[PDB]
């Protein structure tokens, strides 16, 4: 795996013929132990794995008959440490596929949090602490910042990682669900904490001025993953994402406010939101676009160059495709944000 | 500035939890923006409400209004008081009233997809003395803002209410008439689960747009293409309503019988099984088996078997056996019923190897450079295929291997038809019957064993029939007759010789397992 170049339906063939014609737990997944601990260390960047291999590493624990599942519940830690980071696809890059790789870390995350949801929330609480934890006295602290932009990162990898399974794989009866509907309100305050405290402290990086994307990109994959949540069961997802959005569209008129002048780089966010739900075709869009539409209409006057005809452009299967695509701009702006930041 | 004060206080019925906020949104609202009083207000949206002329204001505010009436009257067995409306639902309900009657497309959307679903929660009786007026907007809404409606039918994501709404209202209007857009949206309606009432209202307003011009062809793009589909799912959905959707789907071959075949040939392989053999089962109604029925099996049942044998082994060797005896019993009809659509599809080999060439293979069964490998191969699998599923010596008759003798097919393809048939007769012989047989078993293989003995004996009258400078030319012949290359071959012995293997094959199989 690490040194040479392999095929899969082998290592899988070989993982679960010794899952079988086995007695001891200790003997019956050697070989799937093997494979999980040659892939957290390539993934600690100590050995040198060819990015095939990456891939054919992280295709065989997502397909888990190899209890590979159950090596990775141990490390699941280690994994959202890995995708949480933002240098770590830089680091990587000394050893464009990287975001490739970070989704299916997600997937078999999310997966891990799919089992752990059961009438207790317990993979929920335990791997992702403050997912239920807003900040504390709401304050607009820059390290409090850059850890509930590095947490709203997170939750938008999560999320786009269960889309991709669901996407992938919508045959199952349980689809995966790793953050619970209603702790999705919780999550919305996490996305305005970045957003009232924008304009004080922005300036001073331009990773800063990246988690205005990054935040923007976390709302409309989680306005996605509710309107996915809807349509495979019903009531509550909608009403969830509409909360969500009656909690955050305060935020993004006052973050508008605040500066007349910066309105536009924000505006592109907002507009671009709707092209994404453009793109989605979303129910909860309809729903929201008569009251999106006068956000940006009462600030047309204050947009510089085109911002206005894309408001008029607007005016009047994919999915997988969409994801793809918002997967990758993630990926780059995450590299750049480090390229950024490293000086 | 409105939108800050808008937005919170639509916050309350946008939330997935009840509480007890949405009274007090409800008269701030009747108090402030219909009775044009402030009080209580803040001097920012004092201001703003007095820097906008007033209907603008009601305009922009009237997506607000919507949501939450929407959300208050779908959520009446949340609140509990179904027995009557809720009084702040009745002052919002009256607020909605006077800002409708006392960019707006897009408001107009959004009011008919929150009320489409939620029109019957609404009742004539009511509205009481305040909500008067409300029935001109409600008793229009118990049957161009259709538009509008149009538009919100092409949602991937709509409930079912609605949905029917839609649909009857559209019914209605188009059966006054008496788009394209409108067959658009039902289409893209009918991709999703489709109930009985709907599927019958689909039916209804299909039938009737025909009237209006559809392709008039009498001479997903294509009209008529959307229509066809729209009536395959329909017919698959499925008393009378059978009757409707024959006579439509007559009508819509007449339009464009050219274009029937080809769709139909493309719905063979769009659709997956399970769904085109659901289908034929509604069409051909072989489940108690004994004027376009015949012309959609012969359009489908060629590339239907193509498309089976492609997928044989994860089609009878999985927990498919209601799909796989479905599939038994269609091709059985088709045998007893349809024939020579049937005869065609299993000699398909002899005829792709070469309309009137049919009408020509009849004829002469009724008497009684390289060849084209791919077709031979396409109607070996083909035949295949049927000798699997049919019973065991039916496919093909005694006459068709008789006049494969002396037939105009390529001698390769009959040699092949004649070699299935041995290795055929052979697995019986093994005992390796085909595995949906494996007390009417036993029926089955009596049948075989006498089937196989009219197979030799035709062949064998046909054997006895057929058997009752110049030397250079006869080693040019012989040093390159290559089967494979024609026109060196038939313009026979190794023909007979195949057919001899056939008839060893059945000798070896009536020695050993009719005796026993």
């Amino acid at each position: 795996i690490q040194n040479a170049v392999f095929t899969l339906a082998y290592l899988v063939e070989l993982c679960g013929l010794c899952y079988r014609a086995f007695t001891k737990e200790r003997d019956k997944f050697y070989l799937s132990r093997s494979v999980v601990l040659e892939l957290l260390q390539a993934l600690k960047l100590k050995s040198p794995l060819p990015d095939t291999n990456l891939l054919l590493l992280v295709q065989f624990i997502c397909a888990d008959g190899t209890a590979a599942m159950e090596c990775i519940r141990q490390y699941v830690s280690e994994v959202l440490e890995f995708m949480a980071d933002m240098h770590t696809l830089t680091k990587l890059k000394s050893h464009t596929f990287g975001g490739h790789l970070k989704v299916g870390l997600a997937q078999i995350a999310a997966m891990e949090i799919s089992r752990g949801n059961h009438r207790d929330n317990k993979a929920v609480i335990r791997y992702l602490p403050w997912l239920y934890h807003p900040p504390s006295a709401m304050q607009q602290g820059p390290k409090e910042f850059i850890e509930c932009v590095s947490h709203i990162r997170l939750l938008s990898w999560l999320l786009l990682g269960s889309l991709t399974h669901n996407a992938v794989c919508p045959n199952a009866s349980s689809p995966c669900l790793p953050i619970p509907l209603d702790a999705g309100s919780h999550i919305a305050d996490h996305l305005i904490v970045i957003l009232i405290g924008f304009p004080e402290q922005s300036k001073t990086c331009v990773l800063h001025m990246c988690s205005l994307f990054h935040a923007f990109i976390f709302a409309q994959l989680w306005t996605v993953y509710c309107e996915q949540s809807a349509v495979a069961t019903s009531f509550t997802a909608i009403l969830t994402a509409l909360e969500f959005w009656s909690r955050v569209t305060p935020s993004i008129l006052q973050l508008m406010a605040h500066n007349k002048v910066m309105v536009e780089m924000v505006c592109l966010h907002v507009i671009s939101l709707m092209e994404a739900l453009q793109e989605c075709n979303s129910t909860i869009f309809v729903k929201l676009i008569p009251m999106w539409l006068p956000m940006i209409q009462s600030n047309t006057k204050h947009l510089s160059a085109g911002l206005q005809l894309r408001l008029q452009a607007i005016q009047n299967a994919a999915l997988r495709k969409w994801l793809q695509c918002t997967q990758f701009k993630m990926a780059q702006v995450e590299i750049q944000s480090s390229e950024a930041a490293s000086q | 500035p409105i939108q800050t004060f808008l937005w919170r206080q639509t916050s309350a019925f946008l939330r997935p939890k009840l509480g007890k906020q949405y009274e007090a949104s409800c008269v701030s609202f009747e108090r402030v923006l219909v009775e044009n009083k402030l009080h209580g207000l803040s001097p920012a949206l004092s201001e703003a409400i007095q820097s906008i002329s007033r209907w603008e204001l009601v305009q922009a505010a009237l997506p607000h209004v919507l949501h939450c009436t929407a959300t208050l009257l779908s959520n009446r067995n949340k609140l509990g008081h179904q027995d009557k409306l809720g009084v702040a639902e009745t002052k919002l309900l009256h607020t909605l009233h006077w800002m409708l009657l006392e960019n707006s497309m897009a408001t107009v959307e959004l009011f008919v997809f929150l009320f489409a679903p939620l029109v019957h929660r609404i009742k004539e009786s009511d509205l009481t003395f305040r909500l008067a007026s409300g029935l001109v907007i409600w008793q229009p809404m118990w049957e161009y803002f259709d538009v509008a409606v149009l538009r919100c039918l092409l949602q991937p994501h709509w409930s079912e209410e609605g949905t029917q709404w839609s649909l009857m209202y559209y019914l209605q209007r188009l059966r006054h008439m008496l788009l394209s857009v409108v067959l658009k949206a039902v289409y893209l309606v009918l991709n999703h689960d489709i109930s009985s009432r709907i599927c019958d209202v689909a039916l209804n307003i299909v039938e009737c747009l025909l009237q209006l011009g559809v392709v008039p062809c009498v001479e997903p793009v294509s009209n008529h293409r959307l229509a066809l589909t729209m009536l395959i799912k329909i017919v698959k959905s499925l008393q009378v309503f059978r009757e409707n959707a024959q006579n439509c789907l007559t009508k819509l071959y007449k339009l464009d019988k050219i274009q029937f075949r080809q769709t139909m040939r493309d719905y063979v392989n769009k659709d997956s099984l399970n769904n085109v053999v659901d289908f034929l089962h509604a069409l051909l109604g072989f489940c108690m088996e004994p004027n376009v029925e015949g012309i959609i099996v012969g359009a489908m049942f060629k590339s239907l078997i193509t498309r089976c044998a492609s997928t044989t082994h994860e089609l009878h060797s999985p927990e498919n056996l209601g799909l796989y005896c479905d599939i038994r019993q269609l091709v059985q009809f088709i045998k007893e019923a349809h024939g020579n659509v049937f005869r065609r599809v299993a000699l398909s080999a002899l005829l792709d190897s070469a309309n009137l060439g049919r009408k020509d293979f009849w004829r002469k069964m009724f008497k009684s450079n390289v060849v084209n490998l791919g077709a031979i191969r396409q109607g070996m699998k083909r035949f295949q295929f049927l000798l699997n599923c049919c019973e065991p010596g039916t496919i093909p008759d005694a006459s068709i291997l008789a006049a494969a003798l002396d037939l105009e097919a390529p001698v390769v393809a009959r040699a092949a038809l004649f070699l299935e048939c041995a290795r055929f007769v052979h697995r019986c012989n093994r005992g390796n019957w085909p595995e949906w047989m494996k007390k009417r078993n036993q029926k089955l293989q009596w049948s075989a064993a006498k089937l196989f003995y009219q197979w030799g004996d035709a062949i064998g009258i046909r054997l006895n029939e057929l058997c009752h400078e110049t030397k250079r030319r006869l080693r040019k012949e012989d040093e390159e007759e290559d089967f494979l290359d024609d026109s060196t071959v038939n313009p026979p012995f190794a023909l007979k010789m195949a057919a001899c293997q056939l008839l060893l094959e059945i000798t070896t199989f009536l020695r050993e397992t009719f005796s026993c």
